[PDB]
This record gives C-alpha cells, structure tokens and sequence, in this order.
C-alpha cells in the first residue's frame, strides 16, 4: 500500500 | 478501485434550514496509519472544485464553521447548519486512501426560497444582424424564482412555436434566483412581413401576465 | 495567494493531440506532488494521473494508461499532460490540482479540451441597446453562430462583474452554439458610462470588443 497524500510530496 | 456512493443527486433545501449530504464506500477509508482519508469538495456553478472537509471532519482554511463533518469508516455525511446563498453548487466526497483516486457522483443542492417575480426586457434585432440576412430577438427573464416559467412569442399578434430556443441560468451565489433567455431566430424577409414582436411571460410572481413588445418602425 | 492557472484548451480532431499547462504559485511547487482532474460537461469529476514532486513515480488512470502523460518543469512551476490519441470521451474540463491538507487543497480554475470532427467557426458579435428601460436598464451582447465551445465574454474588459448573466450556450439547428450575455447597470449611466463586451473564440482566434450604445 501507498499514501496519496505522503508518498507524492517530498519526504520530510 | 473504491466506490463513491453519493446520495442523493438533488435536495431541495430551504434557505436558512439545516442540510445533509451522505457518502457511502465499498471499504473502509481508513488508512494503515489509522487515518480516514476522505474530503468533502465544493463546486459553485461555473467555478472549480474547493476543499471544504478533510480527513472527515477537519474545516480548510477559510471554510465557515456551520460546515460540519461526521461519519466514520464506510458512512459519512456533510452537515450544514445553515444553508445560506454562497452554498449552491455540487458536492463531491473524494478518498485519498487509495491510488486509484475516485469521487462520488455528487450531490446537487437547491436552494429554496420565496418568490422572485421576472424582469421582462426585449431587445430588437441590430441592424447589423438584418444585413447579415438573419434577425434574432432576445426576451430577457432577470432574477426570478422558482426556475418555472413559460415565455410565449407572438409575432404580428399569432402564437409561435419553433423558431426559439431559451437559456436559463444556473441558481446565483447572491440571490438564489434564476435568469432566462429567450432568442427567436427568423429570416430578413421572414422578420419585415410583420410589425409587432411581442413575447408574452407568466410566472408565479406575475399576478397578470406581463408582455414586452416592439415594433419593426 | 495560493493560486492555479491552466491553459492549452482547444478543439482537436479525433486520434491527434493537446498538451495542457498548470501555473503555480503562493508555495513551494517542487515539494508537492500533482493531479490532473477532468470532468464532462454535466458529469461529475474523474481523476487521470499523479505525479510525483521531482517526477521519480507516476501514476495513471486506466482509461488513459498508454495515451496521456503526466510531466512537471520544477524550474518553471508547471504543471503539463501531453494527450495523444484523443477520443471524443476525453472531451471534458481539466483541472489539475495540489496535494495538500491529505486531500486536493488547491485546483485550477479549469481548461475545456473539445475532440469533435466538425469545422471550427468563428463567432458574430451583435450588440443589444437598451430601450425599453425601473431606474435599472438593461444591455447585452450576442455571441451567434460559433463552434465549438466555449467563449470568452467579459465587460468592459472585465472592470465589469456585478449585474452579469452569460446565459449557457445553446445548440442551433445548424449545428452552431448561441448565448447571450446581459448587464443590468443604473438608468442613470446608459450614457455617461461606456459599455463594451468582450468576445473571445479561442479555437478560431477572434477577439470582438463591440460597443453597445443606447437605443432612444
């Protein structure tokens, strides 16, 4: 599984 | 992919009253991170989508409080406590849970409200239109509630029937009316073999029926 | 100030191709993945492609898998979808959109992709004066005989908002669209103020600005 709201955007 | 069951596709609600709008999926919308990913958006006629609700209940920015959201796992719903004039428009339920991004189908709300009587103008065709051969004469309906209305061209004093083609507005953001447009299309020569043009409008505001004419001189 | 700004709409003829545009602005466009969102005219909204903030992963809808591609230039802040093979089911509005608050926080205002076998054809612009006038008159325009959608109407070169109604277009017996769009302004500026309507055809590249002057 994925986040679409997480994975997209640039990791923290 | 998910479903979006929305429900229903119109609610006629009255201004000032509460309303609801539910949203139903084939699974459940909560994430691995145990976080609901579902969003309410707003569509005013005529203007994008914007983001009222997330993850349920959470108000975006700038989103007034009486917007509210329940529901958890497979049920939701979109609260209103007062429906007021900007609030016209489809709501669509979005799920962010999954990749395969799906909506809903959206849920229409109109807004009713009391009696708006029609402002009836008529506008003869230009003289730049009979040198091109055609004529058209437009029958305006300004701000007028509910959206039921009948407008009737009589050319020369006789009843016509085929030769128009109307237009109504959607429910406005500021008065929650309506606006319609009545265009009858005839020839040049079709258009001098009479002298009055009149369209005669009956609506539940109008007491008497109210009728805009001109003449060709 | 977070704001959207698409453009590249147009009519295309069915099997060729349409590249769309998305301006963005108010954030930090490289840390954010994109959407593209199309919706039908009267149909409810559909969801195409995502991609990734620096373009590693994308991922598509299956109606477009093979034929739509979603791509982004950081260095300008835009947002592009290349569609080839178009079909008349790929006739709709597309948004793209800003991931955000775990949902679409921001959207464009929309772009209208029209695939159609038809010849495009310009708009004629026909004023209409007011006359019969209680102290608020009222004055329109006359978009007739264009295709395909949509057009452009603003007033006075858009200083003009309040009192507006740009009817829907209507479909003639000839296969050509017809709206009108009116203003209701004060009797008392029929003539000290000036009224121009301004037309835009897009797919025919005709832009009217016609003055529409009172009728004694």
């Amino acid at each position: 599984n994925a986040n679409p709201n997480v994975d997209p955007n640039a990791n923290p | 992919d998910i479903v979006m069951t929305q429900t229903p596709l119109s609610s006629p609600v009255t201004l000032g009253q509460p309303a609801s709008i539910s949203c139903r999926s084939s699974q459940s919308l909560v994430h691995s991170n145990g976080i609901t990913y579902l969003s309410w958006l707003q569509q005013r006629p005529g203007q994008p989508p914007r983001l009222l609700l997330y993850e349920i209940s959470n108000r975006f920015s700038g989103v007034p409080d009486r917007f509210s959201g329940s529901g958890t796992g497979t049920d939701f719903t979109l609260k209103i406590s007062r429906v007021e004039a900007e609030d016209v428009g489809v709501y669509y339920c979005m799920q962010t849970t999954q990749f395969p991004i799906t909506f809903g189908q959206g849920t229409r709300l109109e807004i009713k409200r009391t009696v708006a009587a029609p402002s009836v103008f008529i506008f003869p065709p230009s003289d730049e239109q009979l040198k091109s051969g055609t004529a058209s004469v437009v029958c305006l309906l300004n701000n007028f509630y509910p959206r039921e209305a009948k407008v009737q061209w009589k050319v020369d004093n006789a009843l016509q029937s085929g030769n128009s083609q109307e237009s109504v507005t959607e429910q406005d953001s500021k008065d929650s009316t309506y606006s319609l447009s009545s265009t009858l299309t005839l020839s040049k020569a079709d258009y001098e073999k009479h002298k009055v043009y009149a369209c005669e409008v009956t609506h539940q505001g109008l007491s008497s029926p109210v009728t805009k004419s001109f003449n060709r001189g | 100030q977070v704001q959207l700004v698409e453009s590249g709409g147009g009519v295309v003829q069915p099997g060729r191709s349409l590249r769309l545009s998305c301006a963005a602005s108010g954030f930090t466009f490289s840390v954010y993945g994109m959407h593209w969102v199309r919706q039908a005219p009267g149909k409810g909204l559909e969801w195409v492609a995502v991609i990734w903030y620096d373009g590693s992963n994308k991922i598509y809808a299956d109606s477009v898998k093979g034929r739509f591609t979603i791509s982004r230039d950081n260095s300008k802040n835009t947002l592009y979808l290349q569609m080839d093979s178009l079909s008349a089911a790929d006739t709709a509005v597309y948004y793209c959109a800003k991931i955000g608050s775990s949902s679409f926080d921001y959207w464009g205002q929309g772009t209208l992709v029209i695939v159609s076998s038809a010849s495009t054809k310009g708009p004629s612009v026909f004023p209409l004066a007011p006359s019969s006038k209680g102290g608020t008159a009222a004055l329109g325009c006359l978009v007739k005989d264009y295709f395909p959608e949509p057009v452009t109407v603003s007033w006075n070169s858009g200083a003009l908002t309040s009192g507006v109604h740009t009817f829907p277009a209507v479909l003639q017996s000839s296969g050509l669209y017809s709206l009108s769009s009116v203003v209701t302004v004060p009797s008392s500026s029929l003539g000290t103020q000036t009224y121009i309507c301004n037309v835009n055809h897009k797919p025919s590249n005709t832009k009217v600005d016609k003055k529409v002057e009172p009728k004694s």
